[PDB]
Parts: C-alpha cells; sequence; structure tokens
C-alpha cells in the first residue's frame, strides 16, 4: 500500500535495517552493485552479492526482506555485533566489500564519485611563518550537536580555528614551541552526503553511555556553499534531504527507524523494520528534532546530481546472469 | 572505553 517493502527484525541489527535503506534507494549505488561481476563468488562469504540479493529482494519481493545471509557475510552474525558498532562503521563495511569488488570494473570507482569528498586539515603558526597542511579524504562527516541549535551552527563549530596557545605551543620542530591556529576546511562535498549526529557519549567516570535528546534542527534543504573553500559558481553545494535515520529512547531503551522521501519529490515513508507506512513530512523532518525521539544520521543529496543519483532503476537493470543465480537460490530454499 | 567519546548511536565497547 506504499510502493516499498520492509525489512525483517530478525534478533538485534539496530541501525542495519535503516542504513539498508538508505543505500538501497541511492539508486546510482544500486544500478552499479547490481553491475558486480559475483558469478564466481561463495553465497557463504560474498558481502558483495550478499548485498544484491537484499536489494534484489527490496525491488521484487511483496513480503518483509531477510538479512540473515547478510549478517553472515560480513561476520556480525552474534546479537552483540550491531551494539558494538556504529552506523559508520557498518556502512564502511559495506562500503568498503563492494568497491573492492568492483576494481577493475567497467563501474570502477562509483563509491568515490558518490561519497568520497575532499578536506584540508592545517596548523598555522601565530608568530613564526610555517604552516602544515594535511589533506585527507573522507566518506562521512561526524557533527557535534550538544550546545549547537542546528546544522548551520555545528558546521561552523566543525570549521571553527583552535588556539594551540600556554602549555599548548604547537611542536614546530626547528621553530621549536610556537603560539598557533589549528581548524578544518572543506575543499568538496560529495553528491551523497553522510552526516552522523553525535547524540550519544560515554563518560568514563560513570561506564555507561548517555545520550542527548537536546533539541537540534536540520533543512530540507541545506546550501552548504559557505563552508566550502573555493566555491565556485554553476554548481553550489545546495543539498536535498533525503533520509533521516532516527533513534527514539534513552540509555537503555531504544529504536532504530528511518523516514526517507525516495523519489526526492517530498513525499515521505516511515520504514520501521518490516512495516513502511506513508508519513507527513513534519513527521519525518520536525518531529525528529528532539527535545524522546530524534535524529542520529542525515542523509543529503546534491541537488546538480539528485537527478542521476536518484536515477530509475528498472529490471532490465539488474544482469540476467545475476537474475538467474539468484532466482536459482530461491528455488532450493522451497 | 576509557575516554570521553561519542557516538552516532548507542555503542558499547567488547
Amino acid at each position: 500500500h506504499t510502493g516499498y517493502v520492509g525489512l525483517k527484525n530478525q534478533g538485534a541489527t539496530c541501525y542495519m535495517n535503516s542504513l539498508l535503506q538508505t543505500l538501497f534507494f541511492t539508486n546510482q549505488l544500486r544500478k552499479a552493485v547490481y553491475m558486480m561481476p559475483t558469478e564466481g563468488d561463495d553465497s557463504s562469504k560474498s558481502v558483495p552479492l550478499a548485498l544484491q540479493r537484499v536489494f534484489y529482494e527490496l525491488q521484487h519481493s511483496d513480503k518483509p526482506v531477510g538479512t540473515k545471509k547478510l549478517t553472515k557475510s560480513f561476520g556480525w552474525e552474534t546479537l552483540d555485533s550491531f551494539m558494538q558498532h556504529d552506523v559508520q562503521e557498518l556502512c564502511r563495511v559495506l562500503l568498503d566489500n563492494v568497491e573492492n569488488k568492483m576494481k577493475g570494473t567497467c563501474v570502477e570507482g562509483t563509491i568515490p564519485k558518490l561519497f568520497r569528498g575532499k578536506m584540508v586539515s592545517y596548523i598555522q603558526c601565530k608568530e613564526v611563518d610555517y604552516r602544515s597542511d594535511r589533506r585527507e579524504d573522507y566518506y562521512d562527516i561526524q557533527l557535534s550537536i550538544k550546545g549547537k541549535k542546528n546544522i548551520f551552527e555545528s558546521f561552523v563549530d566543525y570549521v571553527a580555528v583552535e588556539q594551540l596557545d600556554g602549555d599548548n605551543k604547537y611542536d614546530a620542530g626547528e621553530h621549536g614551541l610556537q603560539e598557533a591556529e589549528k581548524g578544518v576546511k572543506f575543499l568538496t562535498l560529495p553528491p551523497v552526503l553522510h552526516l552522523q549526529l553525535m547524540r550519544f557519549m560515554y563518560d568514563p567516570q560513570t561506564d555507561q553511555n548517555i545520550k542527548i535528546n537536546d533539541r537540534f534542527e536540520f533543512p530540507e534543504q541545506l546550501p552548504l556553499d559557505e563552508f566550502l573553500q573555493k566555491t565556485d559558481p554553476k554548481d553550489p553545494a545546495n543539498y536535498i534531504l533525503h533520509a533521516v535515520l532516527v533513534h527514539s529512547g534513552d540509555n537503555h531503551g531504544g529504536h532504530y527507524v528511518v523516514y526517507l522521501n525516495p523519489k526526492g519529490d517530498g513525499k515521505w515513508c516511515k520504514f520501521d523494520d518490516d512495516v513502511v507506512s506513508r508519513c507527513t513530512k513534519e513527521e519525518a523532518i520536525e518531529h525528529n528534532y528532539g527535545g524522546c525521539t530524534n535524529a542520529y544520521m542525515l542523509v543529503y543529496i546534491r541537488e546538480s546530481k539528485l537527478s542521476e543519483v536518484l536515477q530509475a532503476v528498472t529490471d532490465h537493470d539488474i544482469p540476467q546472469q545475476l537474475v538467474e543465480r539468484l532466482q536459482e537460490e530461491k528455488r532450493i530454499e522451497a | 572505553f576509557f575516554r570521553i567519546r561519542y557516538f552516532a548511536t548507542n555503542v558499547r565497547c567488547k
């Protein structure tokens, strides 16, 4: 009654069902995942093949979709495995294996094209003229929310310059200890932007976590051109909200649900494991600010690359050798 | 864990 099918809750997988729906509706990722040459892989341990089955089943099955063979493929069959990892770690586990499988084939370099961005982090001396530039990549950004009112205020805190004065002077080597300024600047933003909000904190005093249920606002449209170093016209960093991963509860109780507008048209649905239901745009955006139910991860897509990232995926996009192998497997289950 | 750390989910140790 929604056009989309859900995922089974086969124990305690937490954020995994929410993450699989996010990656499955990254249509450029989905079509590229179908392209992987996996005819000769082992179904017991091949997670690229395992991800294809889940994607094919999410596209065709009328019944809730199973993930048992997928969890077994990357070694997280223990029910504690998902509680002992963050949502970004799981995504890196999936993306690393599909990108390594894409090496040497026609869909090589997909993962860097969608999710990779370029970041610089510097240290600039105040007295002497020494600067240590450091260029590195990212596939996801961790934002601080405690004290910060909205996504605007978390991005300014991410780039804010830190003063390395006092007994915290920077070791400039030959220049000796020097007062300095450390900071981070963004060079490029990826077409599909993964943003994890730090809604949880372990203090060492008491041996337990603590959830930030403070109110944190995020927009449907996020212009990030201000935070880009060397902004270019004709391609602003204007992003559109696609997914909002939601955790409700406290330090002990917790449920992981995701809201998504599939086609990018602002028509939202709630994906509660096996129950998919239409929902208002306010329930997916403004009801998840907090102040308890609130969001912990956000997925944005560049408006310029919006059309090709969310391109329609038809049955012809799935290779027939893959198709015949999955429909093979389906016949042996029965 | 043994220090002030943040996560996006309820991450526990092993």
